[PDB]
């Protein structure tokens, strides 16, 4: 009934401002039964509540470990809310989720984060984005991209076997590589087309490679 | 900031029931019935599974149940299955702020798996050869991925990622040998060796 759609850059330079946007569908941000939250997760660590906004609250509700660097804005006509973090440091690198927090004063999902965005991974670095070079593995691996992450699919999601995508590796050049493994019937190879769809959102690069 | 304490890890075998504790104070867990629980698979967004201590939101199966006793809340998973392997976080309202627990990794106990893919025609056409060693499905998480080519320990181009406290997927690991052309055609390289607490799986795979 509700969906949160996140956007914003996957790469920020140090000392610059991270700006992340959450488009809300299914409920108005002004609806007084809900609070609108940003949460972040450092690589391999737990969830950290950053803070929330409430349409009739002008008070700053932030995790004090943020040290007052994060604020929020709302575009009501777009039913959208935006987190800004000023003068970012390497310690701001993380995955950021927006979420809806139901007020304790309502029964349905009361007091809980009941809808979540898909997350935006933010890398803080002076290095420039580089789109990947994808290599079909005859008869798939994505090489030399920056920053993380890349997502991989096949025939636009119409192929789902097995499937596992393995961790990326970081080269001495600072670029990443990874692979995702799949298996298919050996008889239906030379006739059916297998296209890998690699999405590197940080470079806004999508590449479909026929195999 | 008084936080919520969870065990780092819990494990069980398929079909068993397990419980995850979440200990706070009287000003969070014990103060309010607004304790919730979230499931997170690696590389994916958390998902609400329990709220108001005991309630399941829509779409969540009755294998997940919630309770609390005094200042500790508990998530119980019945009929454990492989899809339940994941990170689990509790959260509580407090005084207004919210706090998440430190997170619990649930392992479903269900011989390291080694998959070797040699450099392909397209890569080598592109003046680059890569050895792809992909390991999965081993527990505990400590594994050592060494490499050899020509029966000779080679390490010029070895990149390795193994599970750590600071990684998302704690059950898989990767390692690549990137290198210049014709080192694969020079000889029948190679072998990817993987050690896992006395379980040494050396997989030799050689392209020609």
């Amino acid at each position: 009934q509700v969906q949160l759609q996140q956007s914003g850059p996957g790469l920020v330079k140090p000392s610059q401002t991270l700006s992340l946007t959450c488009n809300v569908y299914g409920v108005a941000i002004s609806n007084e039964d809900y609070y609108w939250t940003w949460i972040r997760q450092h690589p391999g660590k737990g969830l950290e509540w950053i803070g929330d906004i409430y349409y009739n609250s002008g008070t700053t509700h932030y995790n004090p470990s943020l040290k007052s660097r994060a604020s929020v804005s709302v575009d009501l006509s777009r039913n959208q809310f935006t987190l800004k973090v000023t003068s970012v440091t390497t310690a701001d690198a993380a995955v950021y989720y927006c979420a809806r927090e139901a007020s304790t004063k309502i029964t349905d999902d009361g007091g809980a984060f009941d809808f979540w965005g898909r997350g935006t991974m933010v890398t803080v670095s002076s290095a420039s984005t580089k789109g990947p070079s994808v290599f079909p593995l005859a008869p798939c691996l994505v090489k030399d991209y920056f920053p993380e992450p890349v997502t991989v699919s096949w025939n636009s999601g119409a192929l789902t076997s097995g499937v596992h995508t393995f961790p990326a590796v970081l080269q001495s050049s600072g670029l990443y590589s990874l692979s995702s493994v799949v298996t298919v019937p050996s008889s239906s190879l030379g006739t059916q087309t297998y296209i890998c769809n690699v999405n590197h959102k940080p470079s806004n690069t999508k590449v479909d490679k026929k195999v | 900031q008084s936080a919520l304490t969870q065990p780092a890890s819990v494990s069980g075998s398929p079909g068993q029931s397990i419980s995850i504790s979440c200990t706070g104070t009287s000003s969070d867990i014990g103060g309010y019935k607004y304790v919730s629980w979230y499931q997170q698979h690696p590389g994916r967004a958390p998902k609400l599974i329990i709220y108001d201590v005991i309630k399941r939101p829509s779409g969540i199966s009755d294998r997940f149940s919630g309770s609390k006793s005094a200042n500790t809340a508990s998530l119980t998973i019945s009929g454990l299955q492989a899809g339940d392997e994941a990170s689990y976080y509790c959260s509580s309202y407090t005084t207004r702020a919210y706090v998440f627990g430190s997170g619990t990794q649930v392992t479903v106990l269900g011989n390291p798996t080694v998959t070797l893919f040699p450099p392909s025609s397209e890569e080598l056409q592109a003046n680059k050869a890569t050895l792809v060693c992909l390991i999965s499905d081993f527990y505990p998480g400590a594994v050592t991925v060494a490499w050899k080519a020509d029966s000779s320990p080679v390490k010029a181009g070895v990149e390795t990622t193994t599970p750590s406290k600071q990684s998302n997927n704690k059950y898989a690991a990767s390692s690549y040998l990137s290198l210049t052309p014709e080192q694969w055609k020079s000889h029948k390289s190679y072998s990817c060796q993987v050690t896992h607490e006395g379980s040494t799986v050396e997989k030799t795979v050689a392209p020609t």
